[PDB]
RNA sequence: UAUCUGGUUGAUCCUGCCAGUAGUCAUAUGCUUGUCUCAAAGAUUAAGCCAUGCAUGUCUAAGUAUAAGCAAUUUAUACAGUGAAACUGCGAAUGGCUCAUUAAAUCAGUUAUCGUUUAUUUGAUAGUUCCUUUACUACAUGGAUAUCUGUGGUAAUUCUAG
RNA sequence: UGAUUCAUAAUAACUUUUCGAAUCGCAUGGCCUUGUGCUGGCGAUGGUUCAUUCAAAUUUCUGCCCUAUCAACUUUCGAUGGUAGGAUAGUGGCCUACCAUGGUUUCAACGGGUAACGGGGAAUAAGGGUUCGAUUCCGGAGAGGGAGCCUGAGAAACGGCU
């Protein structure tokens, strides 16, 4: 029917980094669009490397269905590819979590504050407490 | 009253509009080298104060409930070496490792102990780091001595060539 | 303005990084270095647009943090080092030792170089001065100053430079007729052997240089860097080898090598 | 501060508006070569118009020396390659005069209807536009694409859609669902 | 991608202008407005005035850490794990904005500093500090100041007195 | 070196004698005169003038829009030059003293205007042109106005101060 036939296009072979950066391309004839876990999944069993240590990216599809040309890369560990790639990546995969954070502007404005104060807050605090009479 | 400080020295018993710099009192400078105009009340004692600030210093008769009954011993000790060996009355011979007020604090169950990060020694390390300053030193010059040398013994060469070239009209 | 600039706009940008035009604000400023901000080149743009070993900024970062990276014996953990002309890069992981030399159309080429010649570095001669206690030193266009320098290594030489150690191996005299190469605007890039030297007191000193086309060009003195003598350069130079062919040459050269 | 992205207000009206006969022969043009307005064809005059004067520039330099023979020759292959200029014509003095008709017959427009596939100029374009018709094996749907000459024996009814005939399409999918009802 | 037409006239040919015509990363505005890419956008008047919020801070194997913090356990009988705070360092002179001034001024290319400063940068590099030469500071010199913790003032202020 | 009173090296002194590692992380080697002795690695930061780089002030030459309903201006209150000092990082009427009377100008000085920041460039587009350039790049100015200064290598900073 199709058999989502995948291509390796650009290999460069990273010793610095660790991996194998290269452009995926890959084609669906009468399927559409590729899905990333199953580029993934054809990589691993292509490489012998695993999705865990595959990394992808990039891509858009041609138009009119057919082709897609994205970006792949393979590192030589899981490890590897855990402490160079970028946490986005990592999320965007499943390997990593999703870091839970305040939002920008309300970050931004705590640090404000804490600049306003001086020292410890205790102390600040304790005073508060002391006028909360008066 | 309002709030302005007795700063020592003015004189007046007024409130005084006055430029102050680092190294003073009465202005925490924000950027490192920055004077600054703050108000200041003079040194001299009038009727709008608040306060007067009193060091206690000779006792007398009655000790007032914890001012001079209780003591409040000092939250940090003597951080360097020589600092420590001062407070204790040991001398050098004493050597190292002990004079020191570690702690025991608990998290809930467990108990254990805090010890402090002092400075200042004939850390053996310390003395290795000196010895190699030492030998970077020495060694250093010896080669530049070389070097000089060398080149010595070059120019004289080059000066006899350029007398055997000469030699001949 | 106020003192010393601090960035580098992407416009502004020397045009021989071949940046994008487009694809950020900036581009990185070459930081204080051995090398002229725009006769350099940063290691951003050496392992990101031309070598393509980090896909950004952070991925370079990265790598020279691993210090696999070293310009010149030593280590660098600068983003925007400027290694210059002749600064060899060795790539510890690969072994892909280069050795930054210029493109006969001026941008650098990332010339793949062997480990034994990547060892020395050939550098020019910018002065011959004397320092404190009477020692004779010389001074290169290319970065460095090495103390006692053979009494005949005068201005404008070349002078083959161990690296490792950082002394001098040996030196070739500026001369009519020894190998040449250009680093300066038109010319920039060019091979040739030396004809004459217009003096001229002052206001620059020309030098009119043949190639191996017999085809003749001329430029500044400070813009030109002693190679070696005619046939025997003491570099290994990139595929072109400073000819710069025509238009209508290069042309043909294009569509004639049509190999599938 | 990126940079300023270019662009070029490329295709430009004519110096008086209604020269009676001009319109006329646009309008004979546009009924030719199917165009939806006059914009097109003032496109296409630009286009070569801007050929035109690249010629002269080359013209009022002496042929034998090195610009002139050289990109001068570049645009005789590139209008070569696009199709317009013919295989006995590559002399430049020959692109000088090429004609806007000329560049209209190259567009995917009427190199569809040109090797059949269609049948009446309009119905071409309107396939072109939808989403049928790959030059490749990439579907084109720009009528104004002007064909490579070297790639019009490839243009094709789409891999995909019906007429190349994979899926029948949308409205024979309704009939087939009414007939199953029935 | 060198182009001209209407208008004095009873009709004619000129001077001649008006009027049309075409363009404007040239502004405004009037209607309208489905899609793709691209995208300027409080300059023009007032370099007029501004509530609020944000736009510069920052620590590594490697400056100081007995937070009476965290965390805790199988280097501390001077110290060694992390680290709020603060002093030291460096940064805040870049960037961003705007066009008021300003007409040989700025600016453009072109020279020069044998006419100078230049943190940073990478290259370099200091046996002579002694003061007559028979008994002298070294395997480590000194006291401060901040965090804190405490005694506070003020109607208030990124206020800081003991 | 085109060119020096240059580099630079000696003789002579002064000097409220700069500098000349009582510095932090790893690692824990080599000889026994068997002391815990003398010794030695990988680095960090500082610190001297000379390099370099990032720059910095100046500075050479030539080039600006309109105006004669601006023909004289500059020179008491620096104009031009000199000599000397003072200052400056340094050149220099930059400032001071003393002297000379210069200096610019119909090849438009000087004055006035600009709804003028300069340039790259933009629009138009036969050739020559004409108009625009607040505005993505490079310079320059300014942070309500004008003044003054701290810190600092670098500010006459304004998200510093007076
Ligand atoms: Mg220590
Ligand atoms: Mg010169
Ligand atoms: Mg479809
Ligand atoms: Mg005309
Ligand atoms: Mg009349
Ligand atoms: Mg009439
Ligand atoms: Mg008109
Ligand atoms: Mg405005
Ligand atoms: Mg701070
Ligand atoms: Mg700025
Ligand atoms: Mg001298
Ligand atoms: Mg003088
Ligand atoms: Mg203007
Ligand atoms: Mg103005
Ligand atoms: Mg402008
Ligand atoms: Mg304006
Ligand atoms: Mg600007
Ligand atoms: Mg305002
Ligand atoms: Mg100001
Ligand atoms: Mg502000
Ligand atoms: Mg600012």
């Amino acid at each position: 029917s199709d058999a989502i036939t995948i291509r390796t296009r650009k290999v460069i072979s990273n010793p610095l980094l660790a991996r194998k950066q290269f452009v995926v391309d890959v084609l669906h004839p009468n399927r559409a669009n590729v899905s990333k876990d199953e580029l993934r999944e054809k990589l691993a069993e292509a490489y012998k490397a695993e999705k865990d240590a595959v990394s992808v990216f990039g891509f858009r599809t041609q138009y009119g269905g057919g082709k897609s040309t994205g970006f792949g890369l393979v590192y030589n560990s899981v490890a590897d590819a855990k402490k160079f790639e970028p946490a986005y990546r990592l999320v965007r995969y499943g390997l990593a979590e999703k870091v839970e954070k305040a939002s920008r502007q309300q970050r931004k404005q705590r640090k404000n504050r804490g600049k306003k104060i001086f020292g410890t807050g205790k102390s600040i605090a304790k005073k508060a407490a002391r006028r909360n009479a008066d | 009253k309002q709030g302005f400080p007795m700063k020592q020295g003015v004189l007046l018993p007024t409130r005084v509009k006055l430029l102050l710099a680092k190294g003073h009192s009465c202005y925490r400078p924000r950027r490192n080298g920055e004077r600054k105009r703050k108000s200041v009340r003079g040194a001299i004692v009038g009727p709008d104060l608040a306060v007067l600030a009193l060091i206690i210093t000779k006792k007398g008769e009655q000790e007032i409930e914890g001012i001079t009954n209780d003591t409040v011993p000092k939250r940090l000790g003597p951080k360097r070496a020589n600092n420590i060996r001062k407070f204790f009355g040991l001398t050098k011979e004493d050597d190292v490792r002990d004079y020191v007020i570690r702690r025991e604090v608990t998290k809930g169950d467990k108990s254990y102990t805090k010890a402090p990060k002092i400075q200042r020694l004939v850390t053996p390390q310390r003395l290795q780091r000196k010895r190699q300053q030492k030998s970077l030193k020495i060694k250093n010059a010896q080669a530049q001595r070389e070097a000089a040398a060398e080149y010595a013994q070059l120019l004289a060469k080059r000066l006899s060539e350029r007398k055997a070239e000469k030699a001949e009209v | 303005a106020r003192g010393p600039k601090k960035h580098l706009k992407r416009l502004a940008a020397p045009h021989h990084w071949m940046l994008d035009k487009l694809s950020g604000c900036y581009a990185p400023r070459p930081s204080a270095g051995p090398h002229k901000l725009r006769e350099s080149l940063p290691l951003i743009v050496f392992l990101r647009n031309r070598l393509k070993y980090a896909l950004n900024g952070r991925e370079v970062k990265a790598i020279l943090m691993q210090r696999h990276v070293k310009v010149d014996g030593k280590v660098r953990t600068d983003t925007t080092f400027p290694a210059g002309f002749m600064d060899v890069i060795t790539l510890e992981a690969t072994n892909e030792n280069f050795r930054l030399v210029y493109d006969v159309k001026g941008r650098f080429a990332v010339h793949r170089i062997t480990d034994e010649e990547a060892s020395y570095k050939l550098a020019k001669v910018k002065k011959v001065q004397l320092g404190k206690k009477g020692i004779p030193y010389v001074v290169t266009h290319d970065g460095r100053t090495i103390r006692y320098p053979d009494p005949n290594i005068k201005v404008n030489d070349t002078v083959k430079v161990d690296l490792a150690t950082g002394t001098i191996t040996d030196f070739i005299k500026f001369d009519t007729g020894k190998l040449v190469y250009v680093t300066g605007g038109r010319n920039l890039g060019r091979v040739g052997t030396i004809v004459h030297r217009e003096r001229h007191e002052g206001g620059f000193d020309l030098v009119h240089i043949k190639d191996s086309l017999e085809n003749t060009f001329v430029t500044r003195l400070n813009n030109v860097f002693v190679i070696g003598e005619p046939g025997r350069p003491w570099i290994s130079l990139p595929k072109g080898k400073g000819i710069k062919l025509t238009i209508s040459e290069e042309r043909d050269r294009r569509r004639a090598q049509h190999g599938l | 501060p990126r940079a300023p992205r270019t662009y070029s207000k490329t295709y430009s009206t004519p110096k008086r508006p209604y020269e009676s006969a001009r319109l006329d022969a646009e309008l004979k043009l546009a009924g030719e070569y199917g165009l939806k307005n006059k914009r097109e064809i003032y496109r296409i005059s630009f286009q070569l118009s801007k050929i035109r004067r690249a010629a002269r520039d080359l013209l009022t330099r002496d042929e034998k020396d090195p610009k002139r023979l050289f990109e001068g020759n570049a645009l005789i292959r590139r209008l070569v390659r696009i199709g317009v200029l013919s295989e006995d014509k590559k002399k430049l003095d020959y692109v000088l005069a090429l004609k806007v008709e000329d560049f209209l017959e190259r567009r995917l427009q009427t190199q569809v209807y040109k090797l059949g596939l269609a049948k009446s100029v309009h119905h071409a374009r309107v396939l072109i536009s939808q989403r049928h018709i790959a030059v490749g094996k990439q579907i084109v749907n720009i009528p104004s694409f002007m064909v490579r000459l070297e790639s019009e024996k490839h243009i094709d009814f789409a891999r995909t859609s019906p007429f190349g005939g994979a899926r029948p399409g949308r409205v024979a999918r309704k009939r087939a669902a009414a007939a199953g009802g029935e």
